[PDB]
Parts: structure tokens; C-alpha cells; sequence
């Protein structure tokens, strides 16, 4: 029983510790690309916002700001699922309404590339948020 | 009578957390190279879609920027502007005359030169990388070839052929082969600066 | 044994079983349609199986290679066997595949199902329990 | 192949040989020395016939008189019944008499009745004559056959006639 | 019927499910007690309260309707309990809000 709890905590934290740096490495190296944020959020309690969004970030940022399924998918190589599905393909997006046992999309439900889907827009950016807050309060504790 | 799927927790976590160490992934599809799913190079029968070229263009510049930061190599002759799929590359040694990657612009346009320009600069800039490299004289050898100033990719042993960076009109033989071989000399290149950036 | 139903390829029980085929999680109701939920703690997975009809009983859980299965009974006298004809299933009494733990699971990696149960709330929807104190909820 | 069930249950007098009937039915054995039953034993056995397996499941009533109220108890949905009397004892043949009106009168109307003469290895001390039983038997649509759990004669076969008549 | 029932505890009615075969199930959710393995799950009647408990004696519980309203619900305990010992078991009292404990010190409450 002892040894085996040895064994099971010592893998365990050591191979967290391991890529723990790499993780915080992922979003602590913006050389590769830039305008990261390093586990800092202005969303919190907050459903909607513009401080850079439409502002400072200039189409481009606005088009790599949704990259973050990216980094959802390099979390994927301990492989394991998010709150919100993280899937990466570039630099576009829609949300999806709902799934128990629809039988065709829902990403409909909030268009992400366009501003176009705004009445709807101010939903489903409340589920990456969600996403977000959690992620957040299990680095905080 | 607890800890059997613990040591499969313990192992598989331990072990697939191992795997960060690249940064876009790039698949071979048909007669294209694909990164990170973005088609890059139309094909004679079919131009395919600007704006998922011009996604692919932003993606590329992207990787080399990165790449270029974490093997040290700085390129000298160039400055870095991207913009999303509509990205742009300041060559100092055409003042930053004519910097958009994106294609299209107008029906007579078809025949013009900016991506050209960025390409032979581009070019230019990975016989720059490949020098950089080659000071290191780390895993690798000199496979890959350009015809830059035409716009040209080349690729040696069995095939020997160059296709030019620039379709003139309908991208053919020409540019799609030619970013195809580019491509491969890419992810030699991405998995000769990984083991770089690693070491 | 009015019935007895097992996971084997041959319809006589062969002791084919690891550990974990007779370490598992069950939930039944004596009401509400007739349905019948068994974790299956050797593929590490949730099958159904419903009185309204063996035959076409859809498993509410997935499998990563092939998930369907031919659930059809059998008899040799003493009893009804339910061949559970899973269309290739891969799990035998030894460790023929170099890996085969927490990496095979219907998206939500765990250890077996310790607990089970159905509540309905506003929907019906199901919690798994895990011995690793952790939970995934299905609806 | 299929297999049938069947409740069967055994009613009569003490000691005229019903466990040691049962017994060489179940076991292929005979004690001398068998013990009188207190209550109820439950038995069972297969016989095979026309691709049925057979299955009785069989209640070895305690004859003694103090256990009549319990009886019902242990012939209400049974299918099948033997009722046993000793040939040498024309008294167990009056009480068998009394357990078949029993059934007549309070048992499942589709009963099938065995009538067993049994410890007919004993023939020359015979109180009870052949003729007369089967005339009682034949009257009532019982199965009628003497038996002798210790030499085994006939058992198999009263038990594969009451097989045959059962619906299967 | 009721006589300590009535005296401080509280009631509710249990709610079954209609027929459950017809629904394929999809991952909604995911959570945890502690890393300690599950002493024992229980699922209220009473707008599905959920009640679980840390290997260790720490009391773990939820509202599955603030759940279905609010979402945060898996990030946070909604109600604990210091038992001071190891749970040996759980079971919920029936028609009732009330819930019964045992620990490994022969100690029930
Ligand atoms: N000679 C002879 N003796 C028998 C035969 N069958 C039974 N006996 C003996 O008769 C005695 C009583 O037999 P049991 O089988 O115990 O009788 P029972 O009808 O079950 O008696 P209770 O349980 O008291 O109702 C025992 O000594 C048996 O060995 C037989 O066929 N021939
Ligand atoms: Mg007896």
C-alpha cells in the first residue's frame, strides 16, 4: 500500500513538473507568435468587452486571438477533453448550440469570424469564458 | 486491489506528455502540402480558394518567424509584417516596395507581382536559413535548390527538377510543385531547428 | 441461472476473462421501460442492454476500433447465453497489444467505473464514477 | 431439445417408503436405515423422452399425520403426484385412498396421479392384492405400478410414465 | 411512521425517468471529489442534490439545478462536512433531505 502510493504521487508529480514548464512555456513564449497574455484576464464576471478585442488587435490579432484551440491541442498530447471542444483549424470559428442526441450542427448558434452573428455573439462567448474561468481557478486552486 | 488503471494513469500520462516539441503540424495531401489542415497550391484543373491560400500564406509566415526565433537565425534583408491571411514581408532589399504574401487583386492582376517579390525574397531568405544552419554543420545536408531571382524550388537526387515560384497565370506544374518541394525542405528544416532549439 | 450472459467469443464460458471482466459497476430498474446499464470493467466501457429486446440492444457507450454489437442469444440446454457478438472486440486472459490502458476510452480518460446511476433532473442523464475521484456526466 | 419443469409432490402414509423411493429415483441409492422426514425435502431429477429433458422438482412430504395441514402447502401448483402405499400393509392402501379424494377434491384439476404399490420385493408377506389396486387406479385415471425402492424395480419407469402423460 | 423524521429533518418525494434506452449518451460534464477514490456516492430526489465524499472523511456535494442554471458548478464544492474519520458508508434517509453517515471508528451520525 505505502509503496504503491510512493510509486503513483512520484510519476505522477514529477512528470507534471516535467512539461508543467513547457505549459507555462506555451503561453509564456509569444516569439513564435506574438500578443499573448500569460494567464491574465479581463472576462472575469464580465460577458462581454472591447479592451482589445475590436481595438488595439487590428484584424490580425483578432484572427490569432482565436488560435487558442491550438493551444488546447498541444495540452492534447496527455491526452485528455476541455469544457468547450478544442479543436484547432487556422484562423476561423462558430460555436455550437447544443448536444444530447442532436442529428445535424448547431454552429450556428454564435458566428465567431464575423461580427455578424452579435445578437447570438453575446451568448456563445460566454462559453469560452466558462472555458476559461475554469482552467483559471484550477491554476488558482 | 486498486492500483492497476493507476499505473496505466501514471505510465500513459507520463509518457503521451512527452510529445510537445513542434509547433504547426504539416500532412502531404495529394499534390499539395497541407499545414495545419491550410491547402497551399492550387492545382492546374482547380484554383483553389484565395482566402484559404492567403490563410495558408499568414500561417507560413507565422512558422518562419517562429522557427527563425528559435534557432537564432535573424533575416537580415527582411522585416516581418503580418496581417492574418493578408501577412506581408518588407524585403530592405527592395525598400519594402511591394510586401503583400496575399494573390489576388483585380481580374488583370492575375499577371502581377507582389507575391513574386515576396517570394524571391522569401527564397533569398531561406538560402539565408540554410546558411545559418550550415555554420552549425548540425543533422542535415544540402538536398534543396531555387532559381530565387526567377522565382524557382528545386529539389536534388532522383528528380533534379525546378518549378517557379510564380504561376505567371494559372498555377501548373510551376508553383504547385515547386511549394510541394519548398514544403518538404520546410519540414526538414522544422525538424533539423526542433532538434536545434531543443539541444 | 435462468440466463447467463458473457463478453467470450465461444458460447460455453471460457475463462477468458482478466480481473477487471468481473470488477464492474451495474444499474437496473424494475420499472421505467425495463432497462438494464453494466459497465464491462475489462474494456473499461458502458453497455446497454434492454428486456424490450436483446437483439437490437444499442450500447449507450463507444468503443475506439469497432463498436457494434450482434447481441444474440443462443441455447445449449441449462441455459439461454447471450452471445454478445461485439464486432471485433480485441481483450483475451493476457496482454497481446503493448499498451491498451487509460489512452482507449470513449472520449473522458479514466479509471473503471466504480458507480453508476441515472438521474433526471429535467432530462434523463447519467453520472460515471470513477475510483480515481472523478466523475463524467452523459446526457 | 427443451426442457420442461414440473412440481411433483409425494403424499402418504408413514414409512411406506417415499424418501427411499425418491432417493433411488434421484440417487440410484437405498438406505435400510432411512430417516423418517420432518416437513419437506426437495429433490429433484431429469428423465428424457420424446427430446424433452424432463425436470422434476420434487417435495418429499412427511407422512405422519401430524403434518396433513401441510400438505396443501406443497401440493397447491403441483402438476404431478405419487401417492405411496406398502403392499404389505392394506391400511396404507385406505389412507392412500383418502390422499387421492385429497387431490381430488383440492389439488389442480389437471394433476397428473401416480399411484405407487410399493416394497414389492416383499410380495409374499402381500396384504394388498395386485388387481384390486389397479382397479382403483383405473378407475380414477391414476398411474398404477408396484414398486420396490430397494431392488429399484420399477421406479425409473413410474416416474417416465408420469413424464409421458404430463403436458410437454 | 415519521416520529424522528418530523422532528428535525426535512422531506422530499423520489422522481424516476421515462424509458432510457431510446437516448445515446454525449460526455456533458467532468469533476472530482478529491484525488481520494469516491467514499460513496448519493443522489437526492430533491432537485437531484448531489452528495460525495473524499476517501479521507471531507464531505463533497452539488446542485444539479444550479448546475443546469448557473454551469459553474464543477469548478467548486457546494456543501462539505468535517466528519473527523474515514467513511465506511453512506445512504440517504428515504423521503427525507436528511443524510446518514458511518465512519471506521464504529461512529454513526
Ligand atoms: N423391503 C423394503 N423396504 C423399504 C422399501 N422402501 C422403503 N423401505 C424401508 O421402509 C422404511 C421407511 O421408509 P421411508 O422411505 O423412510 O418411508 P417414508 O414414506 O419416507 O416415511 P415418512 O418420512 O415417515 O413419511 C425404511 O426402513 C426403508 O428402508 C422397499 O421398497 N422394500
Ligand atoms: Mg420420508
Amino acid at each position: 500500500t505505502a509503496k504503491r502510493e510512493l510509486f503513483l504521487k512520484t510519476n505522477a508529480q514529477l512528470t507534471i513538473r516535467c512539461r508543467q514548464l513547457l505549459s507555462e512555456l506555451s503561453y509564456i513564449y509569444p516569439i513564435d507568435l506574438n500578443e499573448h497574455k500569460d494567464y491574465f484576464v479581463c472576462g472575469v464576471k464580465l460577458p462581454n468587452s472591447e479592451d482589445f478585442q475590436a481595438k488595439d488587435d487590428g484584424s490580425i490579432a483578432v484572427a490569432l486571438g482565436y488560435t487558442a484551440h491550438l493551444v488546447s491541442m498541444i495540452s492534447f498530447f496527455l491526452q485528455v477533453p476541455l469544457r468547450y471542444p478544442i479543436i484547432h483549424k487556422g484562423s476561423r470559428s462558430t460555436i455550437k448550440d447544443n448536444i444530447n442526441d442532436k442529428l445535424t450542427e448547431k454552429e450556428r448558434e454564435f458566428p465567431l469570424y464575423p461580427k455578424g452573428g452579435e445578437k447570438l455573439q453575446f451568448d456563445y462567448g460566454v462559453y469560452l469564458l466558462n472555458k476559461n474561468i475554469a482552467q483559471l481557478r484550477y491554476q488558482h486552486g | 486491489e486498486n492500483q492497476m488503471r493507476y499505473a496505466q494513469t501514471q505510465l500513459d500520462k507520463l509518457k503521451k506528455t512527452n510529445v510537445f516539441n513542434a509547433t504547426f503540424h504539416i500532412w502531404h495531401s495529394g499534390q499539395f502540402g497541407t499545414i495545419n489542415n491550410f491547402r497551399l497550391g492550387r492545382l492546374p484543373s482547380v484554383p483553389v480558394e484565395w482566402n484559404e491560400i492567403n490563410a495558408a500564406w499568414g500561417q507560413t509566415v507565422l512558422l518562419l518567424h517562429a522557427l527563425a526565433n528559435k534557432m537564432g537565425l535573424k533575416f537580415q534583408r527582411y522585416r516581418l509584417v503580418p496581417y492574418g491571411n493578408h501577412s506581408y514581408l518588407e524585403s530592405l532589399t527592395d525598400k519594402s516596395k511591394e510586401l503583400p504574401l496575399y494573390c489576388s487583386g483585380g481580374l488583370r492582376f492575375f499577371w502581377d507581382n507582389k507575391f513574386d517579390h515576396a517570394m524571391v525574397a522569401f527564397l533569398d531568405c531561406v538560402q539565408q536559413f540554410k546558411e545559418e544552419v550550415e555554420k552549425g554543420e548540425t543533422r542535415f545536408c544540402l538536398p534543396y535548390r531555387m532559381d530565387v531571382e526567377k522565382g524557382k524550388i528545386e529539389d536534388t537526387g532522383g528528380s533534379g527538377g525546378s518549378y517557379s515560384i510564380k504561376t505567371q497565370f494559372n498555377s501548373e506544374e510551376q508553383w504547385t510543385k515547386a511549394l510541394k518541394f519548398m514544403l518538404t525542405n520546410l519540414k526538414w528544416g522544422l525538424a533539423w531547428v526542433s532538434s536545434q532549439f531543443y539541444n | 441461472r435462468r440466463f447467463t450472459l458473457w463478453a467470450s467469443s465461444a458460447p460455453p464460458l471460457s475463462e477468458l476473462q482478466p480481473s477487471p471482466h468481473s470488477v464492474h459497476g451495474i444499474y437496473c430498474s424494475p420499472a421505467d421501460g425495463n432497462p438494464i446499464l453494466l459497465t464491462a470493467g475489462s474494456d473499461m466501457k458502458i453497455r446497454f442492454w434492454d428486456l424490450a429486446y436483446p437483439e437490437r440492444s444499442y450500447v449507450v457507450a463507444g468503443s475506439t476500433s469497432s463498436p457494434s454489437v450482434s447481441y444474440y442469444r443462443k441455447i445449449i440446454e441449462g441455459t439461454e447465453v447471450v452471445q454478445e457478438i461485439q464486432n471485433k472486440q480485441k481483450v483475451g486472459p493476457s496482454d497481446d497489444t503493448p499498451r491498451r490502458g487509460p489512452e482507449s476510452l470513449p472520449v473522458g480518460h479514466h479509471d473503471i467505473i466504480t458507480d453508476v446511476a441515472t438521474f433526471q433532473t429535467t432530462q434523463g442523464f447519467i453520472v460515471t464514477a470513477s475510483r480515481d475521484g472523478i466523475v463524467k456526466v452523459w446526457k | 431439445n427443451k426442457i420442461s419443469q414440473f412440481k411433483l409432490v409425494l403424499l402418504g402414509e408413514s414409512a411406506v417408503g417415499k424418501s427411499s423411493l425418491v432417493l433411488r429415483f434421484v440417487k440410484g441409492q437405498f438406505h435400510e436405515f432411512q430417516e423418517s422426514t420432518i416437513g419437506a425435502a426437495f429433490l429433484t431429477q431429469t428423465v428424457s423422452l420424446d427430446d424433452t429433458t424432463v425436470k422434476f422438482e420434487i417435495w418429499d412430504t412427511a407422512g405422519l399425520e401430524r403434518y396433513h395441514s401441510l400438505a396443501p402447502m406443497y401440493y397447491r401448483g403441483a402438476q404431478a403426484a405419487i401417492v405411496v402405499y406398502d403392499i404389505t400393509n392394506e391400511e396404507s392402501f385406505a389412507r392412500a385412498k383418502n390422499w387421492v379424494k385429497e387431490l381430488q377434491r383440492q389439488a389442480s384439476p389437471n394433476i397428473v396421479i401416480a399411484l405407487s404399490g410399493n416394497k414389492a420385493d416383499l410380495a409374499n408377506k402381500r396384504a394388498v392384492d395386485f388387481q384390486e389396486a389397479q382397479s382403483y387406479a383405473d378407475d380414477n385415471s391414476l398411474l398404477f405400478m408396484e414398486t420396490s425402492a430397494k431392488t429399484s424395480m420399477n421406479v425409473n419407469e413410474i416416474f417416465m410414465a408420469i413424464a409421458k402423460k404430463l403436458p410437454k | 411512521r415519521i416520529a424522528k423524521q418530523m422532528m428535525e429533518n426535512a422531506e422530499w418525494e423520489s422522481k424516476p425517468p421515462p424509458p432510457g434506452w431510446r437516448p445515446k449518451g454525449l460526455l456533458v460534464a467532468h469533476l472530482h471529489e478529491h484525488k481520494s477514490a469516491v467514499n460513496r456516492i448519493r443522489v437526492s430526489d430533491e432537485h437531484s442534490l448531489f452528495a460525495t465524499c473524499s476517501n479521507d472523511g471531507t464531505v463533497k456535494i452539488w446542485n444539479s439545478q444550479k448546475m443546469e442554471g448557473k454551469t459553474t458548478t464543477t469548478r467548486s464544492i457546494l456543501t462539505y462536512s468535517r466528519i473527523g474519520g474515514r467513511v465506511k458508508t453512506l445512504t440517504f434517509c428515504q423521503g427525507s433531505h436528511y443524510l446518514a453517515i458511518a465512519s471506521d471508528n464504529g461512529a454513526v451520525q
